[PDB]
DNA sequence: CTCTAGACTCGACCTAGCAGATCTCGAGTCTAGAAATTCG
DNA sequence: CGAATTTCTAGACTCGAGATCAGCAGCTGCTAGGTCGAGTCTAGAG
């Protein structure tokens, strides 16, 4: 693909202009990357495709990559001489060749031998051949010649033939360079952000290795959870904990402590913490909940690395001590401090109050009412429940009843059709994406104000990292409010300006998380802000910035605004066998507090057949 | 120019039966004192030995030493097409790649002659370490065939204990454990009934059961088998072919740590 | 200390193979009266009962009535080691979970011992009602052995219309219909060829031949079948085990309503 | 209405196996002369014809000639369950729609009737020529089959060569070459254990061993098989059906390709 | 007034998919080899 | 006792579903769905 040639080359040529990049790489690796650079342009593709492919011995006869040549073999020996594609050559490892070996000729090789049950499945045949390693007493019967496995691999190669593989060093160095580029495609027109890289994230080249060691493990553990085999995970996690234990007393994390929270996102301890965090759901799922109880305790000792982590451990203690390990005396102590911890907020906490209410009403904890006299309240005024009907699959009969075509749909159109005929033509959906979209264009350069360290660290960043963290707002508390109140006072025509301008000023330019499809037409957006203005959205963003980690979504799904009649029909999609979460109306309550038009839209379970009954 | 004529063609028929699948290719070493076959399997696990003398042949002459490699399967395809009573007229030409197999009719009415292509094997001077065996067991072949065949289903290895009161065969598996032992014959003078055991020191070894079936193919050859054992020595199974010679089956013992890992 | 010594090993050999194809596990109800088996089939359609009187055994003892659930499938393979003429010595000991089988050669030169593993099976008892039947015939075993098989080529649903002058074991299928009518015989010197029938009321019902083929595996047990029928009552197929026991088979008639569907 | 009672049903029984593997549908030209059968093989290469005289039957009478067809496959499965020493009374009505089986027993104690569906076939008659043959060979039929399957291991083509002192059966395969010649022996008083070849002119042809294997299916019809061969003439393999009739085979010789060029 | 068994409810509880082609595979079926059997 | 016949059993061929791959999806939270222990209502008996 022409994409792959430009992409990897763009990555390298962009990571080049970083003096830290050369600082953290030895002259040997510099020679390595340069000798990739001098490599043939058509020879680049072969290493590119294989690099982003699985690490396993593969025969070129199996390979079919044609866009270089039907006989690109001379490139193969050239690149082998370059010292990367280790060919058949040094292959004295029976397991690897068995892995290359396929089952049919594996069955044939079984036939020419005597082994027990030469008709089984792939792996147990493999370790059956591995039991053939246990020898050198019957092979030494006459002449010694202990290479019975040597004979095995010789006949295997006769069966298999040629293969290639990559040495570990080059793969390791490109892994490091790619993760350096990533730091938490060439077609992407990046925004108007320049750069503000000031401070190096890490502290030493040794430190980054452990992340590389951990990142591999973290992905490994991620696959372990999709297997059901956490048992192997813990032993290396113990080693990882031992690796943590060995590196608990290391100053690198202290500089991360010095690093802002958006730079604290990854930290030796934090990585090890998230390693130990997965250990907990490793522990709980294998029902070793008591240790998982112990881990969160030492976790709760730490708060600095991702402050939005202590609250999770509070739920961990409750969940551990309620569902399986019923242990009252601690879990009351937990739930109390859990409801009080600052990082515990919104849905993360409002569930806990109902959890507190549900727990206190239970006979088990009904005895400890005296410890449950500090209950907050979120008295709600549940929004008018417009309960509608419509076909379900979902399936929509949109249009005239004469054409009741299926055309599979979702719950949106049902309400959309109901509300569009209710004089609310425009407005599809999108929770709080649109509000962020409104937030994006108008405040863009304020949002992307620079000069602050590592705002645009990479050469490709769009969001200045701290976007997730509340320190974004604290950074520009004066700057935001000046622009914020201006929008609050700005009339509709003024809003159209920064909408259309930033729409054009940053068209194509990567709009971080801003979604252009939210504004299907720019004039529609300018017509949308003609319906918006001041407190309507200004109240929203005040809540957004600081309370950001915990408030990405949950907003009314539908937005259904009248394009020309100003008045909008904001909607939370709901229905029977469903309910509004504790946090869900926390949007609506303040929305209805500012007099928003949110409309709870319950949906009667109505099927295709059902309407025919009447 | 080698040419050997054996009246009892069935003996040459039977000998291939055991070697038909146990060995695929071998060198047919022939000397003036008789026939001697010795080769190895593809698994490098067992050795087969032949000691056919020149005396047993009705008419024998081997002008010069030959050692020729021919396919085992090819020969078995030909031995099957001759009756159990035809007179073998084996005749091998000096460096001509033609083996004259003539199956003479005892009726003197049919003529059966066959020739096959000759291949090229390699000789590796197999070492034959001669050693005395503490436990020597002679017992009829037919009974031996059962014990090896019966214990095949229960397990895959046998722990042989040379008990002076009578040798015992024990095999274990996921189905359970089963031990079979016999009593040495004292009063039955029949050679096809002796369970005589030679005792010097008890020995307990282990072997693969997947081969005992192959070796027991030689039951049509003789009525009694001889098994000799000691500490850390290969299993030996010898068949006495009348006065024609003896054939011996070599089987190195299974290593004790193979089951451990 | 349950012990049962029966000289006729073949009859014990003969009983197992009939049970292999229908039952996976069962509970062995043994008593001082003798060995009694009441085990409904794995397919949950047919019922099989077996009872062995203690006096039939050459040496029978039963201190306490045990009820062991043993894997039925594996039993034959151990039994396949037993010869056609060995003396079986069923024996159980205390509270262990192992049954002892000993096979003795008639010449007392080969003693075979074996051990299996017992499992825990629930003791499910089903009531056995005793009553008379409509069409009762004493009909030779080898006779029907083909009859189930021969008409198994036609279809899988016979409509038995037993009458006063023989049998009307008809069948049908897409290729055609199989219509056999055996003539009742009474003036036969031997009782092995008599097909005498006692009639009170004709009955017309239907069965699936697949089970019928399974129910014929016990042919070597005897030569005189005591199969009988009545309206809407499961079939009974009883085999007299010489003077050793009785082997009865139960199968409910197939309802004609499913044939319409 | 046609009735044919045959005491020797075994002769009628063993006919079907020869015709099974090569013929599926056929027509039976039935007249007062006896039973006649002509049917080209399914592959349209070899010709198989059958003739029986009516006088061989114990009872036979046919008022009006009939040419009616039945699948060969179905009838043999029916005849599978029958015994070899039974009495059969083949019978067919004028309106050809079903075939009734009048199977009897030597003790006249068990009788079974079966009904076969008939079917219609186009009566395709081919006029075979009668002529003298160059080399005609009569020899033990069992011996002829024994020669075939040896040469089938080599190739699928045997060179027929009537020579001065017998035939020169020669198979040429990839693995090797197989030459078999039998001395012309006529001094033996037992004509069944003898070969007689008449000389008119030497002629050499080759035939596919696939059909020879099928043709050898009729070996136990007669102890001797007569072979008549001629230049550019289909092979003749005839079996005398005791005194009941005769059965001869046609197989057109293969065209010798110009492999030498 | 109180204790217990059954139906309605409601709130908690858990799990799969993303995207089309591609091999790969894993059970299902047949027929020749293996073997008991059995009769003149 | 040998050979035929039949049966038994394993090796070969078919099919349809399971797993994987590459250039991109993962945004993960709303939706659907099967579940469960406790709360709650009611009918019959004391």
């Amino acid at each position: 693909h022409p994409y792959y040639l430009r992409s990897f080359l763009v990555v390298l040529k962009t990571v080049l202009e970083n003096e830290d990049d050369m600082l953290l790489f030895d002259e040997q690796e510099k020679g390595i990357v340069t000798k990739f650079y001098q490599l043939s342009a058509t020879g680049q593709k072969l290493y590119v495709r294989l690099f982003q492919r699985k690490l396993s011995w593969i025969k070129m006869t199996k390979l079919e990559y044609e866009e270089i040549a039907l006989d690109l073999t001379p490139v193969i020996e050239e690149l082998t001489n370059a010292g990367f594609l280790q060919t058949e050559s040094e292959l004295q490892e029976l397991s690897e060749v068995l892995e290359l070996l396929s089952a049919p000729e594996l069955k044939s090789l079984a036939k020419t031998f005597h082994l027990v049950n030469p008709n089984g499945q792939k792996q147990q045949l493999v370790d059956a051949f591995l039991k053939l390693a246990k020898q050198h007493s019957v092979c030494t019967w006459g002449k010694n010649k202990p290479g019975i496995g040597a004979v095995i691999l010789k006949r295997a190669k006769a069966l298999a033939g040629q293969s290639v593989r990559i040495c570990k060093g080059p793969r390791a160095v490109f892994s490091r360079i790619l993760l350096l580029f990533s730091l938490t495609l060439g077609r992407m027109e990046f925004p108007s952000y320049t750069i503000n890289r000031k401070t190096h994230i890490f502290q030493d080249r040794d430190d980054l290795i452990r992340y590389a060691a951990a990142t591999h493990m973290l992905s490994d553990i991620s696959s372990a959870m999709a297997n059901g085999n956490w048992e192997e995970a813990k032993e290396l996690a113990q080693c990882a904990k031992r690796d943590w234990n060995r590196l608990k007393n290391h100053p690198s994390l202290r500089c991360h402590e010095d690093l802002p929270l958006f730079l604290r996102c990854f930290t030796v301890g934090w990585i090890y913490t998230r390693i130990l965090s997965r250990f907990v759901e490793i522990l709980q799922r294998l029902h070793m909940y008591e240790e998982a109880v112990r881990e969160l305790e030492s976790l709760l000792s730490q708060r600095i690395y991702c402050p939005d982590s202590r609250g999770r451990w509070w739920d961990r203690l409750a969940l551990n001590l309620h569902q399986h390990l019923k242990r009252l005396e601690p879990t009351i102590k937990c739930i109390t401090e859990g409801l009080a911890d600052p990082e515990v907020r919104t849905g993360h906490r409002l569930s806990l109050y109902q959890r507190a209410v549900r727990l206190r009403e239970s006979p088990s904890c009904k005895k400890f009412k005296h410890l449950f006299q500090q209950l907050p309240e979120m008295a709600v005024q549940d929004v008018k429940h417009v309960t509608i009907t419509g076909r379900l699959c979902f399936v929509m009969e949109a249009g005239e009843a004469a054409d009741p075509t299926t055309v599979l749909c979702s719950v949106e159109e049902l309400a959309l059709a109901h509300y569009r005929r209710s004089g609310f033509d425009q407005g599809i959906h999108g929770e709080g994406s649109t509000f962020s979209t409104l937030y994006g264009l108008l405040l863009w350069d304020i949002i992307f104000m620079d000069g602050i360290p590592d705002v645009f660290r990479n050469a490709c960043q769009a969001f200045p990292l701290d976007l997730c963290t509340d320190s974004f707002f604290t950074s520009r508390r004066p700057a935001l409010e000046a622009r914020l109140q201006l929008i609050h006072d700005a009339p509709e025509e003024s809003l159209r300006a920064w909408v259309a301008a930033t729409w054009h000023e940053q068209e194509g330019r990567v709009a971080s998380l801003v979604s252009w499809d939210r504004f299907t037409s720019l004039q529609q957006a300018q017509d949308l802000v003609s319906c918006l203005g001041g407190p309507v959205l200004s109240g929203v963003c005040r809540h957004l910035a600081a309370d950001f980690r915990h408030c990405r979504g949950g907003l009314p799904d539908l937005v259904v605004w009248n394009s020309q009649s100003r008045h909008f029909k904001l909607v939370e999609v709901k229905g029977p066998n469903d309910r509004l979460s504790h946090k869900q109306m926390i949007w609506l309550a303040e929305l209805q507090k500012l007099g928003a038009e949110v409309e709870v839209c319950h949906v009667v379970a109505v099927g295709a057949k059902s309407q025919s009954l009447s | 120019m080698f040419e050997a004529r054996l009246v009892q063609g069935s003996i040459l028929k039977k000998v291939l039966e055991a070697l038909k699948d146990l060995i695929n290719e071998a060198c047919w070493d022939i000397s003036s004192s008789g026939v001697n076959l010795q080769s190895m399997d593809s698994s490098h696990v067992s050795l087969v030995q032949l000691t056919l003398r020149s005396e047993g042949f009705d008419t024998y002459r081997c002008d010069r030493n030959l050692a020729m490699g021919v396919n085992l399967t090819s020969m078995s395809k030909i031995l099957k097409c001759a009756g159990n009573e035809d007179i073998i007229t084996l005749r091998a030409e000096d460096n001509a790649d033609t083996l004259a197999l003539v199956f003479e009719a005892p009726n003197q009415e049919k003529v059966s002659d066959y020739e096959m292509k000759l291949m090229d094997l390699d000789v590796e001077q197999l070492g034959i370490p001669e050693q005395e065996y503490s436990c020597v067991v002679k017992m009829p072949s037919g009974e031996f065939a059962r014990i090896c065949r019966d214990l095949s289903h229960i397990g895959d290895a046998v722990v042989i204990s040379c008990a002076k009161d009578g040798v015992k065969f024990s095999a274990s598996g996921e189905l359970g454990n089963g031990n079979i032992k016999l009593s040495q014959t004292s009063n039955v003078d029949k050679e096809e009934e002796a369970v005589t055991i030679e005792m010097n020191e008890p020995v307990q070894l282990t072997f693969a059961l997947r081969y005992l079936n192959f070796f027991t193919k030689a039951t049509p050859l003789s009525s009694t088998v001889t098994l000799s054992m000691s500490a850390d020595v290969p299993l030996v199974v010898e068949y006495k072919i009348a006065d024609m010679g003896h054939l011996k089956y070599y089987l190195a013992p299974k290593i004790e740590d193979e089951e451990g890992s």
